[PDB]
């Protein structure tokens, strides 16, 4: 399952920590970044105990310094169940929602409801169908021989289940799965009968199985409302819900929780690229977090002291000091040398590429001239040059060639400002002539 | 695929919910186009209309469109 | 589809919504030999019919279908 | 167990019998004329007499305006309605600010009606209908572990029992009152009489088939209006699927919000009804723009109007929508001579100690007293909610290292993991390249 | 009741005599007598109602009365004709223009009367006979009806007959048929039957049975503004947009041919004209271009009186980039006459604060009046109008049943108005949020 | 013969089996590293490895880069799907840019499956229904079941229908003598014509007589489709292909582009998923190519970053042609191409560079050659003199006026005269500023 390429961060599998929270100094994909390591394993744990609500954490630092990557690990090491939310800044910037509503859905969407429920299958090998009918049928008549590798059974049937099983056409050899009381019947294939391909079922034919149910608040309040069914969890259009849905699933979901028919878990909202927001949906933020239905928010940016949107005035981050002061801050650092070589070897190991020992010390020498991403994006586009030569292992002067071909920013900016006639300005002003 | 104990417990009715005492309060009590307590309101519209029963505004305003 | 494991009624709605008679009966229309069983050989008048023929022609014998 | 969440320390004003403000009391610290002040349009507000009061409470950020807000809605109660609001929220993309404006005032008046539930449940014994094609009534019998029951049914709840497929030997629910029927399911003395089935089996309700009780039903005027301005009309008791027409919201005119109140006049004075006035409350009353300002003071002078509670932490700051326009707190001189001010005072050293007791003691953790002068000393030099903010990692960081007390060494390697907002300005400030 | 004390309840009607002369107190009103009397003039203009299209400005400073003017003028005006009361930032609408929204809010203060005979016989069904020929092309019925006191037989035609087969009755509904109009109603069912059928059902509802006599004869007079025959007429079903606000711009064509057939109307004798007022409370909050249709809307002969008030100074006008007197332009002031209004002194607040203490049902001293009266001298009015109904509940909280001095000091201490709010935000600047997002949190330097 | 316009003398890259670039081939002219990328970038896509990579081409008007992307696109095939945007379409009046974006992310992923349909097809002989016992009795249709005969060749087979088979059957109007085809996956019924056994020459609906289907009634046949993410994503946004009411009611309604939520693509995801371990798919992704990049705001871009770090998101090839120019919904930061330097540390710049007098004109002499016209050396002479002194692209539009005042002298080269008079009859840009400085009233 989670058909995936390859991603920019699809080398971390989670934050690299042992059980007394301190930070090894490479596993599972992550170098470096020992303090921010602590401090998002502190936040996991404020997460996994799931005691209390409502936690602004901003993380903070220069851009391409492991910023991503740290909430990459949190939502790896978080697990299954428990839900995550992972929005960008200028998501919220609908036509048919507000953004208080938008944030809204985003806030309420990172809140589970675990409900756990039995029901009863029949799940076997079909050895025999006989189906006696009349002539305009009034009545019909039916045998099935069913078995697993234990058991043998024959069942006299009803009308219902005739038609159940004339529809969706069974024969002899299948398998298949029969739930009783709402007459769902489900091919799962053949059996190892060669005369899609599944093994016979073992044990008893009649089983009890437990399934555990997660479903979040916005899934409740999107189905408790009445305007829209529960197409609109996929469509998109459930169009601005009102608040008095919402007061009654709190305080259903507050009933359900004291006779232990429902538990709550608190999930992790993340909100990348948090300085495209505006000043209302600051403020909406500033009163979202202080509700017993909230989860912890994880926010990230690069700006500093930047303008804050929708205002005339500078901040801190780009965020107003209301905000800041409802946060703690987590503040990334940059890289030395070995950093960045042991993070470019990482990066070579998932794209299967080969790198000689020269070759992994230029990278990392024009890694720490310009930067990380550059590095790390030359590796791929090398490898085809030493494809097309007919060589396996990255030579030196593969790397110089992607280096020749593709440019930086910081030779672009200069081949731009040494020929800036041939180029646009900020006025429109253009030659195109070569002569004259 | 949704959890039992939602739908029991918030689509149909039992004995320790009032969605079916909520409806009849919403939609028949308190309904405006009733003509045993706004039979002024319906004798108004009935004149402006020209429509010859005052039940046809409370037929109107509670079926869906498309039986309509 | 949604489904619900071990209740009945879902289904029963779930039928109902999907395949409701009224709508899927101003849909379509009633075969010709039928509409004379009933009108002649039940006594059910015209007026008591269900409403049938509501859906739209198109614009050609080739735009009917997507095959 | 139990989740905290920025408040629930706060249980009410703290008040005695005579309005007078104890100093630890209900959760708060300090800040006697305040609560006094509360408790003083708490009082009005259990009046139940006027109409279109509006007060408003201002001071700097983290000083206790929002907590003083829930603690009148906690001494209130919960049969008042009460309606929490942003300043951000009022600007939707489907109705004008004007209708959101009045929908979330009309959301604050609430009605208490005293209806009666009466449900039949049981084995389906007998199902004789009889006619004089129309059928004049039905009679069906039912059985449950205690004995059984005859009853009577007109064709109404007859067509209901057919659109449920009700056959003999099925348990039924049946709402006397509203005339509801849901099928449960096949009784499980029917259960042998195939092998394999479609049907679910439920056994026979072991309680009588009559049962009677007494519910209380607590609405408010704006879902009145909204059920009786549906565009598209009516809907079924059951949709599991929408409409195929999306109904969006419409600019809800005032002759139905007259009719409404004629209707519920109408109902009062039979006793049927109970009107029990609410408050509503503006968070962030400066991200409001001027004609929403303006729209306020025709909305504060109706008949019909609750008591409207606004805060800000502005000071002599430009209104939003206009351009030369300097008022205190941010909000118009026209409208500042129509509310009361109530002023919020900070807080010095052994009430900020005092606080970080509280919500230890709240978050069920155990603080020596050697790091909660620390602790006390960094919330005055930084701020309150960092302070406050910095116990659960605290917390953790203790149990990581098998203790349930917090040290102080705890305090400081939370204190070097998570910065403040000054600090960070500090890095942003000494930095070369975007932090 | 379903109103609580508002702002201003106490005002019913303008304190004038016959002659058009106001009364220094009386109907709730207290002083401003030249703008009394210029309201009574506006009043016998819209009486009149043979002048159509003319523009009023209540104009003067904040907490004067110029609202409640308009309230007097609302409430003198008497029942049965239409008086509109909008704010300007109502017209700013996302599914209506301006233009739209205005040219509704034209048409919503202007109505005609309509009356009408009609003749009842409400009463409980016993038994239905249908008599059914044998071609099958007509149907006779007779119907027994009665009510608690006698029982008569009708005919009835095939329409009734096809009338009641819809909404059908069961022989015990209470049912209204009209003989010259026949229109049929079913309003519910009686008491008598409420314990039958041992479970009421959805629809159904139980009415008590009519009682004397069951021919009754009864004159009603409708009145009809020109916009709810516009939204009638603008669809196939439009009751629903009248009560929904779900119009959306309706054509022109369809209001010259209601114009067109509200004058044969009033030709023929089937209706008259009833005009009204429209009232723009705030209206500095126009754009321009709502100022040119109202300049062009108000020469119309189908056109309301329309009463605007203001209290800008020499303001900016919305829209543009200049100022401009009352934050209105100067060719909408030519067509406009201004009334204006002057400041209170002692006396007439003292009156003021004495008829709000009386409508409040709050007892007050002497010396508490004189306190709150020196108060109302130094502050504003609307502070002491406060000040009574808080220091009513300290006074109750206190077991008294009297307001007195201490307890209007408590109130005024407890309370901050405009002045004292602003002493304290200069004086403490560096802890509230200033216009470039600076503040101070830590008490500590 | 055939229709030229601004291209379509191109067809590839034109590089040998090493990647070098000739001088001439292929249609190119030089720019021989900025193709040698290209063919880099190329071998990369044809992978089919990683996710999510971009690059840039950088360089002035008239210089060649929505040549290199159509040549790159040339290059891969029809097969890989490739989707061409301008930066002014992203914003719609129906949705925000973020969905827009995101439509044209999952529109460049393509996706090969065989797929098995189960077929019943033959010449209806008998269509026969029977009725209901109480048809007015409110619940359940009017018939019960409709019995069909079917004939095919060296076959015959008869089935009862059900109701809901029996709509979509009266829906496409079939009649007895009709071959019809019923599609058992979905429910679809598509009437093919009337049957050629009987008369053709007795009818006045212009119908179309199919002979009889071989083979079989029943059969099985497998059908390779090729379908793009986001075809499945609007398929199931909104539902039409059933038999139900709210899919017969879908393709009534106007339609609208929604938010599709982020649910329903992991749902597709975990399909599509299933459906490539099952064996019977094949993923191919593609090229998306954003034209004209610097007209997007700061919005689009800042979605962008967090767009191009997932795990599906194809190749982005982009274009500006800007030196030092702010960005669009800024106020005062200045970045190169107009492209924010957040989003240029995830690019791959590549550079493009102006041509030479010998290289304008062969490419004059190449389009001069595509558009069949025969130009004299002295008038190539002059063309090429020309668009060193104006622009390439003013001397490439003046070829065809060119042709035709050589084709109004009965002639078919072109001779200097016909340069001459198409100087003097059409301006470029610089005459037209300089009659614009010396004029009377704003001319
Ligand atoms: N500590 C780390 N371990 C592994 N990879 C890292 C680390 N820090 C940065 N990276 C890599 O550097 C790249 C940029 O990181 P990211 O935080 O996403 O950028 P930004 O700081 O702009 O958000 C990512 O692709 C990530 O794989
Ligand atoms: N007197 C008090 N006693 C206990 N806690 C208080 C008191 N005053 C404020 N607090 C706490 O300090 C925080 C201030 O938050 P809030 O009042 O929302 O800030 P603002 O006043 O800026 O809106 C709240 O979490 C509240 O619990
Ligand atoms: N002449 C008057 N008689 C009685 N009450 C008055 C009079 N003038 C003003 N008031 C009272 O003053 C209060 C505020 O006056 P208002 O009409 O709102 O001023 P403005 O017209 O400037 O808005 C109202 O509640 C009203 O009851
Ligand atoms: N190397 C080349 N060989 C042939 N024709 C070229 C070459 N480079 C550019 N052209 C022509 O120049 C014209 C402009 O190129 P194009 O890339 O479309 O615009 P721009 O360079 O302004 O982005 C195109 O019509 C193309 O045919």
């Amino acid at each position: 399952k989670s058909l995936s390429l390859i991603a920019a961060h699809s080398h971390i599998t989670g934050l690299g920590l042992d059980e007394n929270l301190q930070p090894r100094p490479t596993s599972e994909g992550m170098v470096g970044q020992l303090q921010a390591r602590r401090a998002a394993g502190v936040i996991l744990k404020m997460v996994q105990n799931g005691t209390i609500a409502g936690r602004a954490v901003l993380v903070a630092g220069p851009p391409s310094t492991g910023k991503t990557a740290l909430a990459m690990g949190v939502s790896q090491s978080l697990g299954k169940d428990v839900p995550f939310t992972a929005i960008a800044g200028s998501e919220i910037f609908s036509l048919e929602l507000s953004k208080t509503e938008a944030l809204t859905q985003a806030f309420r969407k990172s809140i589970g409801i675990k409900i756990k429920e039995e029901t009863e299958l029949i799940e076997g090998e079909v050895v025999e169908i006989q189906i006696d009918r009349s002539i305009t049928g009034g009545h019909k008549q039916g045998k099935l021989t069913i078995k697993t590798t234990d058991m043998e059974t024959i069942y006299e049937l009803g009308n219902k289940m005739i038609d159940g099983l004339t529809k969706e056409k069974v024969l002899a050899g299948d398998v298949i799965s029969i739930d009783k009381a709402s007459g769902k019947i489900t091919k799962l294939g053949r059996s190892f009968a060669r005369s899609r391909f599944v093994q016979c079922p073992e044990g008893e034919l009649q089983k009890r199985k437990t399934v555990v149910h997660t479903v979040s608040l916005h899934e409740i309040d999107v189905i408790n409302s009445r305007t829209q069914g529960f197409l609109a969890l996929f469509t998109g259009d459930t169009g601005e819900i009102r608040s008095e849905v919402r007061d009654q699933i709190n305080t259903k979901v507050a009933e359900w929780k004291e006779e232990g028919k429902a538990e709550i878990v608190p999930g992790v909202l993340f909100i990348d690229e948090v300085h495209m927001l505006d000043i209302e949906c600051f403020s909406f933020i500033n009163r979202a977090l202080e509700d017993e239905f909230a989860p912890i928010v994880m926010m990230a940016t690069n700006r500093g002291v930047s303008k804050t949107r929708g205002t005339n005035y500078k901040s801190p981050h780009g965020l107003p000091l209301d905000l800041l002061d409802r946060s703690i801050i987590i503040t990334t650092k940059s890289y030395n040398e070995q950093e960045i070589k042991t993070i470019l070897s990482i990066r070579a190991q998932e794209e299967e590429v080969e790198l000689s020992s020269d070759a992994l010390d230029l990278l990392t020498k024009t890694g720490v001239e310009t930067s990380l991403r550059y590095s790390s994006n030359l590796i791929s586009v090398a490898q085809q040059i030493a494809m097309k030569r007919k060589n396996n292992t990255v030579e030196v002067e593969d790397v110089k060639r992607a280096y020749l071909l593709f440019l930086d920013s910081a030779r672009s900016v200069k081949y731009v400002q040494e020929n800036e006639s041939q180029y646009i300005d900020d006025q429109g002003n253009v030659q195109i002539s070569i002569a004259k | 695929s949704l959890p039992r104990l939602i739908y029991e417990d918030l689509i149909l009715p039992n004995y320790n919910n009032d969605v079916d005492i909520a409806n009849k309060l919403k939609n028949v009590k308190f309904n405006i186009f009733n003509p045993s307590t706004n039979y002024e309101l319906c004798l108004f519209l009935s004149k402006l209309t020209g429509e010859p029963s005052l039940n046809e505004f409370f037929r109107v305003s509670t079926t869906p469109l498309l039986k309509r | 589809t949604i489904e619900v494991l071990g209740s009945s009624h879902v289904t029963n709605s779930i039928n109902n919504e999907l395949f409701d008679p009224l709508i899927s009966q101003a849909l379509s229309d009633i075969p010709a030999i039928t509409q004379y069983n009933m009108h002649v050989k039940k006594g059910i008048p015209v007026e008591d019919f269900p409403k049938t023929g509501l859906f739209p022609e198109p614009l050609n014998k080739n735009f009917s279908s997507n095959i | 167990v139990t989740r905290t969440a920025a408040h629930t320390h706060i249980k009410g004003l703290g008040l005695d019998e005579s309005g007078v403000a104890k100093r630890v009391e209900g959760g708060f610290v300090g800040q006697i004329e305040a609560r006094e002040a509360c408790g003083v349009i708490v009082d009005l507000i259990k009046a139940k007499k006027m109409s279109g009061r509006a007060i408003l409470l201002a001071g700097g950020p983290s000083t206790g305006k929002t907590a003083l807000a829930l603690a009148i809605s906690q001494e209130l109660g919960p049969k008042v309605p009460f309606c929490p609001l942003v300043g951000s929220e009022l600007y939707s993309v489907e109705v004008k600010k004007t209708e959101t404006l009045m929908e979330n005032f009309r959301r604050a008046i609430g009605l208490r009606i005293k209806e009666t539930k009466e449900v039949y449940e049981g084995e389906v014994t007998e199902l004789t209908p009889e006619d004089a094609k129309t059928i004049s009534h039905v009679i069906v019998g039912l059985k449950s572990a205690k004995g059984t029951k005859t009853l009577r049914l007109d064709p109404t709840i007859y067509e209901s029992i057919q659109r449920e497929k009700v056959s003999i030997g099925d348990v039924i629910y049946i709402e006397a009152n509203t005339g509801a029927v849901k099928r449960v399911g096949r009784s499980d003395a029917y259960a042998t009489e195939f092998d394999l089935e479609t049907e679910e089996y439920v056994p026979l309700p072991k309680g009588e088939v009559h049962k009677k009780k007494e519910i209380v039903q607590d609405v408010t005027l704006h879902d009145l209006d909204v059920a009786n301005a549906r565009p598209q009309g009516g809907q079924d008791v059951i949709s599991m699927m929408g409409q195929l027409l999306k109904p969006k919201k419409t600019e809800i005119t005032e002759k139905l919000r007259q009719e409404v109140n004629k209707v519920v006049a109408k109902y009062i004075d039979q006793g049927v009804a109970e009107l029990i006035p609410g408050v509503l409350f503006i968070d962030e009353v400066n991200m409001l723009d001027i004609e929403i300002f303006t729209y306020l003071n025709k909305a504060l002078e109706s008949n019909i109007a609750p008591v409207v509670v606004l805060a800000s932490n502005r000071g002599m700051t430009t209104v939003r929508g206009t351009e030369d326009v300097i008022s205190p707190h941010g909000v118009p001189p026209d409208l500042i001579d129509r509310l009361l001010i109530v002023r919020t005072l900070p807080y010095d050293k052994d009430e900020i100690r005092t606080i970080i007791e509280r919500r230890a003691t709240v978050e069920r953790l155990q603080v020596e007293s050697s790091a909660l002068d620390l602790l006390a000393t960094m919330g005055t030099e930084t701020s309150l909610r960092y302070a406050l903010q910095l116990l659960a990692p605290c917390g953790i960081l203790a149990q990581t290292s098998n203790r349930k007390e917090i040290v102080v060494n705890d305090v400081n390697e939370a204190k070097l993991l998570f910065l403040d907002a000054k600090r960070s300005t500090k890095i942003l400030e000494t930095s070369a390249n975007y932090l």
